[PDB]
């Protein structure tokens, strides 16, 4: 249900970010676990102090996917299989905390590219982030 | 709420730099941009089919002035935001009927504006106290449902 | 897309409701305008009062919607494509609503099915009623 | 919770048909069979895996009627629910970190119970001013997150 010039917005902002996205992942979690302390019950196994090894390293794991997401925009489903089960089935991650971290990485992109995050590129990657959401929940369903 | 000493020293000195007629339009115009469905309260506004529409409508930047103004309210009253919002409350709630869920949205909205403005001075820890004042504005502002 | 095992309760579920859907979409209507009166704003040019003919004629429409849904659950974003459109381009309806409306539908299902409206029966039509919210919030993201 | 005396009566003498000891344990029950993620604050009542294994839990339904209780301790405090369920908002939001739309969730679940257990009992207007009780409790249990 992505727009073509949404399809484009996401494609040119990922391009900006690329190798970034590895320390957006970090700053984004941090964001949400200082922003929304209830996210944090989730990962009482990492030590979650700002630039900690494990923080650093899971913030690639999300932004590693967030990039293959942006490469497979018709395939979203399918793209993140592990991860709609993972989330679901196994984390049982409350559909509410997708919305908290989506805004965290928003701030984060914004916090970094304030020249490039115009209105029509943060309304495109909010419907992005969306799409993501919805696929990481869809086993609920 | 609740924001420590140093919380609100962080949240005023980062408010008194904030461009009061240029933040708060920013911050309502992404939220119409964003979520098209609350368009569906400002209808004399005008135009507000596209991202330059929105940006570009006075009354937009009016409105958000104002907004962010009311926020700066509850920002010398963090104390007593029931109390701030009373009245606004009646307006949004029993006047307007917008959906208590919209005010959340919005002071998410005027934090990545914040993030916009700021860069790196708006580092994790100082949204998370902005968090606090954006969560108190909203259920203050919902106060007639709850 | 919803599970075997669900995928018949839905349909079954609905026979079970039978023809009962136009009565039950007038029902939940007025459960939601008048458990969450906010809901109300989108209705000025209809009598909103219980047996109005304006909400009996539009409780049909829902319900009919509904009963399509039930036999194109492989198919909902095609089935239900021109109404997500008119619900978020035209009518400008909050996304929030969509759960008022369909936690008004379980409560009016439940008031009319006390044996039928089991925890798996109830299972299997939230996620119905939540697939199809879904794809008529589509057009926001 | 602002509740008008016919709606008052109406709620009471429904709650004084309600079964104690069946009810809440439905509820319960219903919440972690439909929405499979609130499972995770139970680990200690062992199997919640299937419907079954849910409805034939044991300590489902025991906890279930504490729940229930609390509802009835709210319908005897109408007026101060902030104060009833202060302690209970401490537990569940700072010990726990239940996210407060789980509150919301489970009041439209008992809201569903009743309506089943009811039947045409429980009418709109009815159900209209258990919305209004339901929503009071999740925002009074809410309100350690403001
Ligand atoms: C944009 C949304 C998200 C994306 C793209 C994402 C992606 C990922 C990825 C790639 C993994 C790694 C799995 C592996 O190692 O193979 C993971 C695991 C995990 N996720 Fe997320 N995630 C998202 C949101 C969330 C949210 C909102 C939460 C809860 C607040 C959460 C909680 C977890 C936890 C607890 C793990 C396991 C960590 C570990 O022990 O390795 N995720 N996710
Ligand atoms: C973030 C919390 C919010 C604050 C602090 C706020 C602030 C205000 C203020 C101060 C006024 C009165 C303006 C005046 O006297 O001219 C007002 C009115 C209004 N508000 Fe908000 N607002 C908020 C959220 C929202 C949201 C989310 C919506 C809809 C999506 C909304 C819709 C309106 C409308 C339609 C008016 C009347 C505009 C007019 O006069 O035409 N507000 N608000
Ligand atoms: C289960 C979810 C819903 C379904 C299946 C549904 C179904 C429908 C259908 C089939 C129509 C077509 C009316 C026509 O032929 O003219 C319609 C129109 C409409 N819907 Fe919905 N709807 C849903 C949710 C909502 C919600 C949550 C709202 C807002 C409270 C809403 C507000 C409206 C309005 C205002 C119209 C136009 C009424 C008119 O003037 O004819 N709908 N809907
Ligand atoms: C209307 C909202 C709710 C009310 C009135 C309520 C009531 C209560 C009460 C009275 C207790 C203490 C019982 C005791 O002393 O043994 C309790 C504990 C607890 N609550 Fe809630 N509850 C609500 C919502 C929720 C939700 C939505 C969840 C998570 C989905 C939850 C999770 C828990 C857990 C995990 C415990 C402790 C479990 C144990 O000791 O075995 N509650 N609640």
């Amino acid at each position: 249900v992505l727009s073509s010039k949404d399809k484009t917005n996401v494609k040119t902002a990922f391009g900006k970010i690329g190798g970034h996205a590895a320390e957006y992942g970090a700053e984004a979690l941090e964001r949400m676990f200082l922003g929304f302390p209830t996210t944090k019950t989730y990962f009482p196994h990492f030590d979650l102090s700002h630039g900690s090894a494990q923080v650093k390293a899971h913030g690639k794991k999300v932004g590693d996917a967030l990039t293959k997401a942006a490469d497979h925009l018709d395939d979203l489903p399918s793209a993140l299989s592990a991860l709609s089960d993972l989330h679901a089935h196994k984390l049982r991650v409350d559909p509410v905390n997708f919305k908290l971290l989506s805004h965290c990485l928003l701030v984060t992109v914004a916090a970094h590219h304030p020249g490039d995050f115009t209105p029509s590129v943060h309304a495109s990657l909010d419907k992005f982030l969306a799409n993501v959401s919805t696929v990481l929940t869809s086993k609920y369903r | 709420v609740h924001l420590s000493g140093d919380e609100k020293n962080a949240v005023h000195g980062l408010w008194s730099k904030v461009k009061v007629d240029e933040v708060g339009g920013e911050a309502l115009g992404r939220l119409l941009v964003v979520y098209p469905w609350t368009r569906r309260f400002f209808e004399s506004f005008g135009d507000l089919s596209t991202a330059d529409a929105v940006m570009n409508n006075p009354k937009v930047k009016a409105h958000g002035s104002k907004v962010l103004n009311s926020f700066g309210d509850g920002l010398n009253h963090l104390d007593n935001l029931k109390g701030t919002y009373a009245k606004l409350s009646e307006l949004h709630c029993d006047k307007l009927h917008v959906d208590p869920e919209n005010f959340r949205l919005l002071g998410n909205v005027l934090v990545v504006v914040l993030a916009r403005h700021f860069g790196k001075e708006f580092t994790p820890d100082l949204q998370a106290a902005y968090q606090k004042v954006v969560a108190g504005v909203a259920n203050a502002l919902a106060h007639r449902y709850h």
